[PDB]
């Protein structure tokens, strides 16, 4: 970070699950390897991609947390108070402008066309296909009555 | 001599270190 | 990890347009619900 | 010898409300990038709603409501603990002063200028910086 | 559809049903070690605010109010006992672990 | 308490073994407060 | 130490009227609290008088931030 | 009462607190009850009329509150009269206290709940606790449950809170009435983070001077 | 003809002297029985037939990103002496002086502040104590004389010599901020009655922001200090300046386009081999204004565009605009030039309408 006024170690929120950390004043150590052997070992063996699946439980340490979870629920929500959960071409395109990935193709959509959140999520997931059927936390027998 | 005052001072020095709410609470502590 | 980041960005960008908030009125029962709760509490106290 | 350092609110400086709620300044935005209501009011601080449930700090919300009402009226009221309180009457007082019952307002995204679909809860809350 | 707190609780983002029931509709009985408030103050007394051998539930840690409604002095005191117990247990468990 | 001995260096959490041999002080290291950044990948640090 | 030159939130120059306000308020408060004024006057009671019309007369717009910072800011001269 | 001893204590270190005294007419109630029993014995059947209601109250009045706020009356004056008295933890074992005047009014005519004193609720909190507003509407321990476990700054600007508590009649407020928005804005305020306004910082909000004293006192300048 | 800028409403904020307390306080403190030389001005303007992006870009350019003047103390100006007050530190006085709104046309003016408290009570330093020491004599004040510069304890003094006019933009330092937001609404979209409890949780508009495309807006901004006799003129200049600023920025981007086929660090254009051309433009020290404006105009010009987006990452201090379109490099460049020319013409029409209306 080339801003001289920033002096904190900035990390993605979803990474905190690795260290059990919160931005409430928690401090952290950071050291950059300088030798070739240590740099090679850090890059090839200790990368956080290796810690994604927990060794303790054999499960995914990292996932969407807080605003990402509610945002996903709202995005894939079928109906909003205004009506159907749809967006025009411009906003569907704008959803993908900060993903740091290859943008999908919207050449087949008219500016007046309407896209659901399920459609944009479908493009993002079709980037890497997977099959998944289950029930959400939204559906609870406690609230059903 | 110096031993009396210095030793009493030291007895006060051990910890016992002193916005306004914090100071008043430390006094009330 | 890449898909986690991308999905997080998608959700945040969506919430950028459909705002989210919590207010005080979100925790305020209606008078009828308040009366129902009072009835339940009174029943528990009666059993005691 | 005495040394003085000019200390502005830097990124990474702890901020806390009266009811706990310790937090860290994570980002600073220009005035043009901050959200604004249709009346032009914009926030000094933006706080995630996800802290309230676990922290169970409803006092901050009640303080925000009463502060909105007081600022509109131009008074300073007593919010001491264990005094009689009626949140419904506070919301009605907000409604009388020309605001909404829940205190929410129409807000716009400062960066893009697009109004949020949901009314946002913005109000004056007392904050301090931890040492 | 338009409740932020409920949407956060139900979607699993934050909170739980007991939190909602405590914030609204009443905290209910306070339990420490699956037990009511024991008479520590004096023989047959739990607090200076209640008589010896009190029979009402409120004298042993039953809170009829919610956080939004507001807690009276004895109810606040009992909640304080419970919260401090949670903190002390957490610290002891951390050390032992 | 101020009784120097050779064999009282070894024991305890402040002793030679647990403070000097197991664990150490190191150069080329930094420490600071951590905050959030939504524009950093899960494997990036600012 | 003083009312800020500009509103902290929006930057509206409240300070231009600050001094005048601090005077007017005083007089206004006295008038509303008719009778003996020996400084026994309860501060928590003097703060209950509504200054909405006074600030409106000063010309400050009806903005929450400006009113808050105008009426709540502490003055070092009074305390020290 | 378990043992018949009576103890008088006058040593240092005894915590003490003022408490309003509760008076009642239990003697008159007992006399009326005995008179009614005698009436029943006589068979006249007016015994119900002889009995009188039980009354328990406190001598504190609104005029006394006004005098206290005006500075005319002090705790010494109240203690000199019978309104209030000092109670210690030792003597508190013999006191039955109503936690608020609301309780006393609720049991005003209840011979089953004769109270010895009335307590102002705010008395169960310290200054630091009293700083927080509507503390009874929050569970302060659970707030810190996440935060549990684990050179002078002078700040130019401070303001009185819009929702002030009693604790601010005795301490100087340190802070500002910041406009807080409770919303999701880009996910930069997660996990207790907060998004700040650059203009708010520039305008002097929470800006001050940090003072460090070198009173005790390679390549270096020396010039 | 086009009349993008349809209606304008200018209303200065004045002091109501009919209030006895305000009148007495003003007369006593400052012998002031009239409106101050500089007053804030609230301008409400209606725009029709213009995209929301352009209107909001103009709004935020006025709030900041527009050149503006402040008062600053040159290094060494704060003279430390034996009688200097302890409380009135240089940081405090500098902060107070910086945020005094000014309306200055000449940057050569230099002021000075020399105050001594010879009395036995705390004195108050006001802005009227600021005296001009360099530059042509001011025929009209550039700041109001009522600001409380500070206060001095008895026997103390404050001497600051070099106080000059500094130029800058708002986003770099808040002291350069010009406009204060007061209103923003869309007249094209119908609104619910929000007083009812079934709509108090919604924004109040009948159309979701994810599908709505408004074209009729009302924007109201407050200027902190303009000369009372010249209000209409001052506001006009501001607006015109803003337009020019935006055009200038846009023109810069246009130049980058006109130099395609020449190695440039900002423009990186390649062929995705699907008959799609991808162009990335990186501009340093660029804000959401230009990025959003460019995205909107390009999207309008090319409805069937494969993709157009922009990112202004806060920690990168740059704007990256990505355009993917099923066309050859030259065709895409021509389309982008057409869009830029369209937006430039829109803002020129806006400037002309400003001149016709406010005058
Ligand atoms: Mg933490
Ligand atoms: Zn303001």
């Amino acid at each position: 970070l080339e801003n001289p006024k920033i002096s904190t170690f900035q990390m993605n929120v979803s990474a905190c699950a690795w260290y059990n950390a919160d931005f409430d004043g928690d401090q952290m150590n950071l050291w950059v390897p300088w030798s070739v052997m240590s740099r090679v070992e850090a890059e090839l063996l200790c990368s956080v991609r290796n810690w994604f699946i927990s060794t303790k439980s054999s499960g995914p340490v990292n996932g969407q947390v807080q605003d990402s979870t509610v945002g996903s629920f709202l995005l894939t929500r079928t109906n909003t108070p205004m009506g159907k959960n749809v967006m025009n071409k411009l906003h569907a395109m704008g959803l993908f402008q900060t993903t740091q990935t290859d943008p999908p193709c919207f050449a087949n959509y008219s500016p007046t066309d309407l896209l659901d959140g399920k459609s944009v999520v479908s493009m993002l997931l079709k980037q890497t296909p997977i099959n998944y059927q289950r029930a959400p936390t939204w559906y609870s027998e406690v609230y059903a009555p | 001599a110096s031993d009396l005052n210095r030793s009493m001072e030291q007895s006060i020095i051990s910890g016992n270190k002193t916005n306004l709410l914090n100071t008043i609470s430390a006094l009330r502590t | 990890l890449k898909m986690i980041f991308a999905t997080q960005q998608l959700a945040l960008n969506y919430v950028r347009n459909a705002g989210f908030t919590v207010s005080t009125a979100d925790m305020l029962l209606t008078p009828e619900a308040h009366q129902e709760v009072q009835e339940i509490i009174n029943k528990l106290l009666l059993e005691s | 010898m005495r040394l003085r350092y000019e200390r502005n609110l830097n990124i990474g400086d702890k901020m806390s409300s009266r009811s706990g709620n310790k937090g860290i300044a994570a980002l600073a935005l220009p005035t043009s990038d901050m959200p604004f209501t249709e009346d032009g009011l914009q926030p000094d601080l933006i706080v995630n709603p996800h802290s309230h449930p676990s922290r169970m700090t409803n006092g901050q919300m009640i303080e925000t409501t009463v502060g909105l009402a007081n600022a509109l009226q131009g008074v300073v009221t007593d919010g001491t603990a264990f005094l009689p309180i009626n949140v419904q009457l506070l919301s009605e007082r907000l409604a009388q002063e020309g605001l909404r019952f829940n205190g929410c307002q129409k807000m716009f995204n400062g960066q893009t200028g697009e109004y949020f679909d949901a009314a946002i809860f913005i109000g004056p809350t007392y904050h301090q910086r931890l040492q | 559809e338009t409740n932020g707190l409920f949407q956060m609780v139900a979607t699993g983002a934050k909170g739980s049903n007991p939190n909602m029931i405590h914030i609204m509709a009443g905290i209910g009985q306070i339990e420490i070690n699956t037990q009511r408030i024991q008479p520590q103050f004096s023989f047959g007394r739990t607090l200076v605010y209640y008589p010896r051998f009190a029979l009402e539930a409120q004298a042993y840690g039953f809170i009829c109010n919610s956080y939004i409604a507001g807690l009276t002095s004895p109810e606040f005191i009992f909640g304080e006992m419970n919260g401090r117990f949670d903190l002390i247990n957490k610290a002891l468990s951390t050390s032992s672990t | 308490r101020p009784a120097p001995s050779i064999m009282r260096r070894l024991p305890r959490k402040e002793g030679r073994i647990r403070k000097s041999l197991l664990g150490s002080q190191v150069w080329s290291i930094s420490r600071s407060t951590i905050c959030g950044n939504s524009d950093l990948h899960l494997d990036e640090v600012g | 130490m003083l009312i800020p030159v500009v509103c902290f939130t929006c930057g509206f120059p409240i300070g231009t009227y600050a001094a005048i306000f601090d005077k007017a308020r005083t007089e206004y408060i006295k008038t509303k609290m008719d009778g003996t004024l020996p400084q026994n006057i309860p501060l928590d009671a003097s703060l209950q008088i509504e200054l909405k019309d006074l600030i409106t007369a000063l010309g400050i717009p009806m903005r929450v931030c400006c009113r808050t910072h105008l009426i709540t800011t502490l003055d070092y001269r009074k305390y020290y | 009462s378990m043992v018949d001893e009576v103890e008088f204590w006058l040593d240092v270190g005894r915590l003490t607190r003022p408490l309003l005294i509760v008076d009642n007419n239990i003697e008159k109630y007992n006399q009326a009850c005995y008179k009614a029993a005698e009436a029943r014995k006589k068979g006249d059947k007016d015994w119900e009329k002889h009995k009188i209601p039980f009354i328990q109250n406190t001598r504190f009045t609104s005029q006394m509150a006004k005098d206290i706020l005006a500075g005319t009356l002090t705790l010494e004056d109240l203690v000199a009269q019978g309104i209030c008295e000092f109670i210690t933890p030792e003597e508190a074992e013999n006191c039955l206290v109503a936690f608020s005047i609301i309780e006393l009014r609720k049991h005003k005519h209840d011979v089953t709940r004769r109270f010895t004193h009335v307590d102002v609720p705010q008395a169960i909190l310290g200054l630091a606790a009293l700083v927080s507003p509507y503390a009874n509407c929050t569970q302060p321990a659970r707030v810190t449950y996440e935060t549990n476990q684990g050179n002078r700054f002078f700040q130019f600007y401070n303001e009185m809170p819009l929702v002030k508590t009693i604790a601010h009649n005795y301490v100087i407020p340190n802070g500002l009435n910041t406009i807080v928005a409770y919303m999701i804005y880009g996910g930069y305020n997660q996990e207790d983070s907060v998004i700040v306004s650059q203009s708010f910082i520039d305008r002097g909000g929470f800006a001050g001077t940090f003072y460090r004293e070198e009173k005790v006192e390679g390549a270096n300048y020396e010039k | 003809m086009e009349k993008i800028f349809q209606n304008v409403e200018i209303k200065p904020f004045l002091i109501d002297f009919s209030n006895p307390f305000i009148k007495n306080a003003a007369k006593r403190l400052f012998q002031l029985e009239e409106q101050l030389p500089l007053v804030p001005v609230n301008v409400v303007m209606d725009f029709k037939g213009i995209s929301r992006a352009a209107v909001h870009g103009l709004s935020r350019v006025l709030q900041d990103e527009i050149p503006n003047y402040m008062l600053d103390i040159k290094p060494g100006g704060y003279k430390i002496e034996d009688s200097t007050d302890l409380f009135m530190t240089e940081q405090f006085i500098r902060n107070r002086i910086n945020f005094i709104p000014i309306y200055a046309k000449n940057e050569t003016l230099v002021f000075a502040l020399r105050s001594l408290n010879n009395s036995c009570e705390v004195k108050t330093i006001y802005s009227r104590d600021l005296i001009q020491v360099a530059g042509p004599k001011l025929k009209y004040p550039i700041f109001n004389p009522t600001f409380e510069i500070g206060f001095l304890q008895p026997g103390k003094s404050l001497i600051i010599e070099d106080i000059y006019i500094k130029k800058g933009i708002g986003r770099k330092h808040a002291a350069f901020n010009l406009a204060v937001k007061t209103h923003f609404s869309h007249l094209d979209i119908e609104q619910y009655p929000t007083d009812k409890k079934e709509y108090m949780a919604l924004s109040g508009y009948k159309q979701s922001s994810m599908t709505s495309d408004p074209r009729h807006h009302r924007l109201g901004l407050c200027f902190p200090a303009v000369p009372l006799p010249h209000i209409n003129q001052a506001v006009r200049t501001y607006l015109k300046n803003a337009c020019r600023i935006i055009i200038g920025r846009i023109q810069s981007i246009q130049k980058i386009y006109e130099n395609f086929e020449e190695p440039q660090p900002e423009l990186v254009l390649f062929s995705l081999d699907e008959e799609k051309t991808k162009a990335i433009i990186t501009i340093k020290d660029e804000t959401h204004t230009i990025g959003n404006l460019l995205k909107t105009c390009i999207y309008e010009m090319i409805p069937d565009i494969s993709f157009v987006g922009y990112q202004c990452v806060p920690h990168k201090q740059e704007m990256v605009l990505t355009i993917i379109h099923k066309a050859s490099q030259e065709d895409l460049i021509t389309l982008l030039e057409k869009s830029i020319q369209n937006i430039i013409q829109t803002f020129q029409i806006l400037e002309k309408n400003v001149d016709e209306l406010i005058a």
